[PDB]
Formats: C-alpha cells, structure tokens, sequence
C-alpha cells in the first residue's frame, strides 16, 4: 500500500499576513512542495511529474494556482465577516489525497483542521463538519455546498485525478520508490544497553537483543527517526543487570541485507 | 491549543572521535508552526543548518528536521536549541555522545 498525501499549512496572523505552504508525500518520500514564495510546484524528484504531459502538469498547476489564491481569499473573508468572533492567529492545516492498494484499488480523502484540530473533511459529495466542531462553522460550510462546481472539481480530484496520477509516479518512480539501503548498527549504553540502528531504507526492520538464539524480551523499540538522505534511525534497549552484558548482541535483519542479519556483540 | 516541541538529537553515522559525521535535530509535536531552531557547537550558533520542510504528521502536530555536518571529538559538545510561543525560554537538548 502507498498514501499519497497533500498537505496544505496556511498561516493567517492578521488581515494584512498570511501565507499558505504544502508539501506533498509518497508513502515517506517528498515528491513537491510549494512555498507561498513560489508561483509555481516545485519538483522534489526526477519522477515528480509522474506520466502527465507538460500541457497536463500546467493545467493541474493551474487549478491550484487558482485554488490557492481562492482559498486565501475566502479564508480573509469568513474572518472578515465573523469580526470579532473569530480572533487572528488563525492556523488551517488540510491533508487530501489517496491510499493506492492491491488490484487498482483506492480510497481518497481530505481533511481539514483549524487551530490543530480535526474539523471539516469532503466526504462522498458534500463538505461536512466532524462532530464537535465549532458551531460557527455550520453556516460556512452550508454555503460552500452550494457551490457545485467546486463539489464537482473536488469530486473529480478526489475520485479520479489522485489514483491516476499516484498510480503515474509509482511507474515513473519505481526506481526510487523500491530502492533499497543498508543499516549500519553501533552499541552504546544495573542499566541500559542500546543498539542504534541508521541508514536503512525502506522502513521496515526488525531489531533485538539476542542471547545466542533467544530473543531477549525486554527489548524495547524506540521510535522510528528520520536521517535526511531519505533512511531512517532507530535505536532498541534493553534493561539489563550490571554484570551481565556478557553473552549479548544486537540483531538487526533487513530486506536490503538479504539473509546476512547483522549481529553485533556486546563488550568485544 | 498549544503544543511543546520534542526534541530528539541522533548521528547518522556512528559517532566516532575524529571523524565527519552529520548531525540530526529532530523537532516534533509542535503548534503553531512557527519556531525558530538553532544547532550549537560549544554553546554557540553553527552557521550552515539545513531545514527539512515543515510537514506535519496523522495528529496535526508539526515535525521539522535540522541537520549539520559535524565531527565529533572529545573536547567538544553539540546541541539543538528551539525557541516556540509554546515556551517562556528556548528549550536546549545536548546531544548525549552515543546516539
Ligand atoms: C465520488 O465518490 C463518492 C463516494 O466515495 C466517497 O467519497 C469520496 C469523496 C472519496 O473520499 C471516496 O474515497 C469515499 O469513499 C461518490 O459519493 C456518493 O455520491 C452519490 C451520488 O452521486 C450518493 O448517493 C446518494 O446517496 C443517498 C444516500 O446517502 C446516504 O446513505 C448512504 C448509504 O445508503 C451513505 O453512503 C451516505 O453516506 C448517506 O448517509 C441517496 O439518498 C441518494 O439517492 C437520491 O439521489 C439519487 C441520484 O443520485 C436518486 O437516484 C435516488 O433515488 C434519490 O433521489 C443518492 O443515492 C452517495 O451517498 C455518495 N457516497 C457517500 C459516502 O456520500 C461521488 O458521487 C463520486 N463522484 C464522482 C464525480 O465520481
Ligand atoms: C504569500 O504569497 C502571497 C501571494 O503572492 C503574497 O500575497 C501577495 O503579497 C504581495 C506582496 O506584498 C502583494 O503585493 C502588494 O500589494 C500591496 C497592497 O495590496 C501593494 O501596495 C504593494 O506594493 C508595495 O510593495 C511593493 C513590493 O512588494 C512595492 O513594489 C510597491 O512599490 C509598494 O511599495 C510601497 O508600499 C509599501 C507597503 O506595502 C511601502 O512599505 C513601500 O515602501 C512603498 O511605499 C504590493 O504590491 C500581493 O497583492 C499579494 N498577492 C495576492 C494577495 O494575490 C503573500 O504576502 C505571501 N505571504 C508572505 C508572508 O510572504
Ligand atoms: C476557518 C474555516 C476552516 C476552513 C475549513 C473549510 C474548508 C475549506 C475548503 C475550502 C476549499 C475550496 C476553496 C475555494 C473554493 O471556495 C472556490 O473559490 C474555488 C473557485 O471556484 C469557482 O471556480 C470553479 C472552477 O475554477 C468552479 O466553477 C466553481 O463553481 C466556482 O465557484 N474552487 C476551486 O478552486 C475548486 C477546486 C477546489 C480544490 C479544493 C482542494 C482542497
Ligand atoms: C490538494 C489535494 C488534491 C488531491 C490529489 C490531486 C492530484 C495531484 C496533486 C499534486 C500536487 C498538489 C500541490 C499542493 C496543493 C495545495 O495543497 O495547495
Ligand atoms: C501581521 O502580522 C505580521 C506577521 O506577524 C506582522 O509582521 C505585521 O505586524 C502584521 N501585518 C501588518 C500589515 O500589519
């Protein structure tokens, strides 16, 4: 399975400063992004166009261009006409896009929070509130339902435009998308005993504290911690009684290794 | 509401006397998104910093990832400091040696 997911970070501080950044993912790899800055998407892999045509690619950009300054325009519109209800700093975060799976098949979504919290999302053909969202809401949303060239628009992108280009990139990006690197592990630390584990891509990995053939049960795995070469870092501890250390190592066995786990041994 | 930011400091390569190496400050769980992050080698600023892109994860929060080459040595210590609204005074977080 692969998420394709688009997310939209707009900042309105007061009436006269906003702006509005997005930065785009397939599964863990960025493939955009787009500052305010910038008039135009900015490409983050070779592949980023996936298979659209350059006539294709600049009427998507289009649609969003237009979006993007639609969008900021209603957003100073609705605080306009709530004033002063709804007080600035004003944060509004949307994740939209599609998870690809087996067969051809996908489900897409869009989602919006305001001040950090989950309030709005586009589901089936309507915009709706999430049950406790603010009651201000109501009649904003209302109104954007009637609009139903950008119920269709969104319907489309949502149905249609997402799955069709996601399913581009993973062709015009299956180099990246299933490259695979190694980790390298190193130890550290009545205490604590550490293997740090970097460098491997993709994310899946399993990592223990060994004793010989048994799997130490204590172990515990930290959270996984991204490098910025697009592989990740994590580290598995175990508490351990001062004295005996002797006798353990750290596994790590991971597909880019083929069968080769590596074992690294504590106190040698 | 608010939310502090975490922050985690990590090597990409073992860390090793003597040699090159690059640093990671990871900032996470983070609102707003607006925070100021600083690397210090000895207490002090480290000029070339590279900044991921702020995205934000399945929560809403925000993540950030800073990063700089550095060589470690055993005469010298490395820091990530994060100024936020969420905080009364930046929150500093020492590298501690091993990861
Ligand atoms: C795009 O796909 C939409 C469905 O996919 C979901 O939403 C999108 C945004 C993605 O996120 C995707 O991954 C999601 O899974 C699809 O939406 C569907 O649209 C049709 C109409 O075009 C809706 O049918 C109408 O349904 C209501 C009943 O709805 C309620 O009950 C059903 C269960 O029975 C629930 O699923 C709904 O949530 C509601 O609770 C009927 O009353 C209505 O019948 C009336 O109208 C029809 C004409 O359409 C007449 O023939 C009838 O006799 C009645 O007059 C419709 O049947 C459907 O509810 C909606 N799905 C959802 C979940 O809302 C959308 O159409 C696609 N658009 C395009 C352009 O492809
Ligand atoms: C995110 O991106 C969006 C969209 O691009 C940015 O919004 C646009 O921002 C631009 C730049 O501010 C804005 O253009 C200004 O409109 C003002 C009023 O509407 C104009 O009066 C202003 O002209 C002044 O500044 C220009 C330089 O930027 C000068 O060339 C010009 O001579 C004017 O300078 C006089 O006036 C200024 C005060 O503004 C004064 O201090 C100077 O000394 C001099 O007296 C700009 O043209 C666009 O209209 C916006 N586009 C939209 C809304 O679609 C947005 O700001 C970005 N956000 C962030 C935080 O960067
Ligand atoms: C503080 C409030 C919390 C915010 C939560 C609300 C959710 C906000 C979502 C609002 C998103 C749409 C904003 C723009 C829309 O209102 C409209 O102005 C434009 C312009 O609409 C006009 O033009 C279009 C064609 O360009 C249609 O003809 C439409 O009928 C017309 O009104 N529509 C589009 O750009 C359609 C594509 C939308 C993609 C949204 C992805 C998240
Ligand atoms: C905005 C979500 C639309 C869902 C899928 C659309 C198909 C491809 C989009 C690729 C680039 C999107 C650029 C970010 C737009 C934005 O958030 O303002
Ligand atoms: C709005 O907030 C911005 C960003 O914080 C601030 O710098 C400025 O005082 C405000 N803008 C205007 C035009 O007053």
């Amino acid at each position: 399975n692969y998420t394709f997911r688009c997310l939209q970070m707009s900042s309105f501080a007061n009436r006269s400063w906003s702006r509005t950044d997005s930065v785009v993912w397939l599964g863990d790899l960025q493939t955009h992004r787009w500052s305010n800055d910038s008039a135009t998407i900015s490409f983050t892999k070779p592949w980023s166009q996936g298979k659209l045509s350059n006539q294709q690619w600049e009427k998507l950009q289009h649609m969003f261009q237009v979006y993007r300054v639609s969008f900021t325009r209603d957003i100073q519109e609705l605080v306009k006409m709530m004033s002063p209800k709804e007080d600035y700093p004003i944060e509004i975060q949307l994740s939209a896009g599609c998870e690809m799976y087996p067969g051809n098949a996908s489900e897409s979504f869009l989602h919006v929070a305001f001040q950090g919290k989950y309030v709005v999302r586009f589901w089936g053909t309507s915009w709706q509130t999430v049950p406790g969202a603010p009651s201000w809401l109501d009649l904003p949303i209302k109104v954007l339902n009637a609009d139903q060239g950008t119920s269709a628009t969104v319907q489309m992108l949502l149905n249609d435009t997402c799955p069709l280009f996601v399913r581009g990139l993973l062709e015009a990006g299956k180099s990246d998308l299933e490259k695979q690197e190694k980790p390298v592990a190193w130890l550290s630390s009545h205490r604590q005993l550490v293997c740090h584990v970097s460098g491997f891509y993709p994310k899946p990995v399993w990592v223990m504290w060994m004793r010989g053939d048994q799997e130490q049960q204590g172990t515990h795995r930290g959270d996984f911690l991204p490098n910025a070469d697009e592989t990740w870092y994590l580290q598995a501890t175990l508490d351990v009684e001062a004295g005996e250390e002797a006798g353990l190592a750290c596994r790590v066995k991971h597909s880019s290794l083929g069968g080769q786990d590596i074992i690294l041994y504590w106190g040698s | 509401i608010q939310k502090t930011p975490q922050i985690q400091v990590y090597s990409r390569h073992p860390p090793e006397n003597g040699k090159p190496n690059i640093l990671n400050c990871y900032v996470t769980q983070f609102h707003p998104p607006h925070i100021e992050i600083q690397m210090l080698k000895n207490g002090k600023k480290i000029p070339k910093v590279e900044m991921s892109d702020m995205s934000f994860s399945k929560d809403w929060s925000f993540y950030i990832l800073a990063h700089t080459e550095f060589t470690p040595t055993e005469t010298d210590t490395y820091a990530c400091r994060v100024k936020h609204a969420s905080m009364a005074e930046p929150k500093t977080v020492y590298w501690d040696r091993d990861m």
